């Protein structure tokens, strides 16, 4: 994956908390 | 140039007009863009989009093709106005299948990908062979009453005719699908021709004027009767009609009086350029709430092309009628042709229809070819022949050359 | 400010435009954020675009 697709799913992810 | 309005298609058909960024690359878009047609859908009441086991988001054209997730909306030739569409597309992903012993390999691989012969295609395979064979038994039944007067041509053929159509007749009644009518029409197709000779052979007498009178008429009733009563099969039947009708007033004139072939030629060539130009005319006048602009628009164009198919054989048959390499003025039916050549290549272009426009370019070709053709086979000399090939093959080649260059 | 700070030291032009008007944020499809409530009672999270 590149640079923009790692930080398009971090950014996705990084909206979920426990 | 900032930005770029457009619409969005969205799950089951909502269309949204939408201002989008002209150059951030479309991945950045198609996150937020979904949480915004799904909000807008939770307000109106519907039932939001979602996501299927394995897959992903991406947005596409009309079409269905994706764009490309890296490249700006400028870079791709989109614009002010144009409508694009959100989907899921699926994982395709799965494991590979092998079989290495050669005779079961070739065996599974050719049945998965090509059709067997099944009861279906066998009944439309055999009704088209009988409709072959008949027209095959009128044509040698033909070739005999023009030679000889008897009352069997008429006789003989009108059994068959009786016959055959009394098939159609019991077979329409029962037909339940499209599969069923096909077989249908194709045996009823086949009943027009053996009542035509049938009628036109009645007249006793040498074969001429008179019995050709007779087959145009029945012809024409029996064409435009069936497509009145069956509702299908628009464009083979209607032109027959056309040439039906034209030929029985000509075959009239002859019959009563006429100084010369070339005065019914030239009479039948205005008779059809005029029909040209009143085509589209003549179609729209021939021709729960949205099912009544669709069978219109269809209709329409189904009357129109074979409209102009018809007339196109017209043409063609009453040109090469006309111009001859011996006769008179030479040049002059020469130049005549060019001219209507002309007419009907720039002509041709302004239908707003592949078929309609390609068969119309077509008609012109033939017509110049035959032309040529006629001027080798008769008046024929080394040179002659010479210079039609030249012109014969230079024609096409710089017709398609126009385009390809 | 610190958006037109950061564009140029990447040597980016600044935000600039010309008529009457303002400076605002928008979500992707154009439409301005209310100006008077919190981010928090608007639906943004962690990890969005504007």
């Amino acid at each position: 994956v590149s640079i923009a697709e790692a930080e398009e799913f971090a950014q996705k992810l990084a909206q979920w908390r426990l | 140039p900032q930005a770029v309005v457009v619409g969005v298609m969205a799950g089951e058909g909502v269309q949204i007009g939408v201002l989008l960024d002209a150059n951030a690359p479309v991945s950045v878009m198609t996150d937020p863009l979904l949480k915004v047609v799904n909000s807008r859908l939770r307000e109106l009441g519907e039932a939001p989009l979602e996501a299927t086991g394995r897959g992903r988001w991406a947005l596409c054209l009309v079409d269905g093709a994706p764009l490309r997730a890296t490249q700006s909306l400028t870079e791709q030739d989109v614009y002010d106005g144009d409508r694009l569409w959100i989907r899921f597309i699926a994982d395709t992903e799965r494991r590979s299948q092998v079989i290495e012993h050669i005779s079961t390999a070739v065996a599974s691989d050719l049945s998965k990908r090509f059709a067997r012969i099944d009861p279906i295609v066998a009944v439309q395979v055999g009704a088209s062979m009988v409709a072959t064979g008949v027209v095959l038994a009128t044509g040698v039944l033909g070739w005999w009453r023009w030679h000889h007067n008897t009352w069997l041509t008429t006789i003989y053929t009108a059994v068959i005719g009786v016959l055959v159509l009394a098939v159609a007749m019991l077979l329409l009644m029962r037909a339940k699908t499209d599969a069923d009518r096909r077989v249908a029409d194709i045996m009823l197709m086949s009943a027009i021709m053996p009542v035509t000779v049938a009628a036109a052979a009645a007249p006793p007498g040498p074969v001429g004027s008179p019995q050709a009178v007779l087959g145009f008429g029945v012809l024409t009733v029996a064409a435009a009767l069936a497509l009145r009563f069956t509702g299908r099969r628009l464009g083979i039947y209607t032109t027959i009609v056309i040439i039906g009708a034209l030929t029985m007033l000509a075959a009239l004139a002859r019959m009563v009086a006429a100084t010369s072939a070339v005065t019914l030629l030239s009479s039948l060539l205005l008779i059809c350029v005029v029909a040209y130009h009143a085509a589209p005319a003549l179609s729209r006048r021939l021709a729960s709430s949205v099912r009544d602009v669709l069978l219109q628009a269809e209709r329409a164009r189904s009357f129109l092309s074979g409209l102009l198919t018809g007339l196109g054989v017209m043409v063609v048959v009453c040109m090469t009628s006309l111009c001859d390499p011996h006769t008179g003025q030479r040049w002059l039916p020469l130049i005549l042709a060019g001219f209507t050549s002309g007419f009907l290549l720039l002509r041709g272009r302004s239908y707003v229809d592949r078929w309609q426009s390609i068969t119309l370019a077509g008609t012109a070709v033939i017509i110049a070819a035959a032309v040529c053709v006629r001027y080798a086979l008769e008046l024929s000399s080394p040179l002659a022949v010479s210079i039609v090939a030249a012109i014969l093959v230079l024609l096409p080649a710089a017709g398609m050359a126009a385009a390809a260059h």
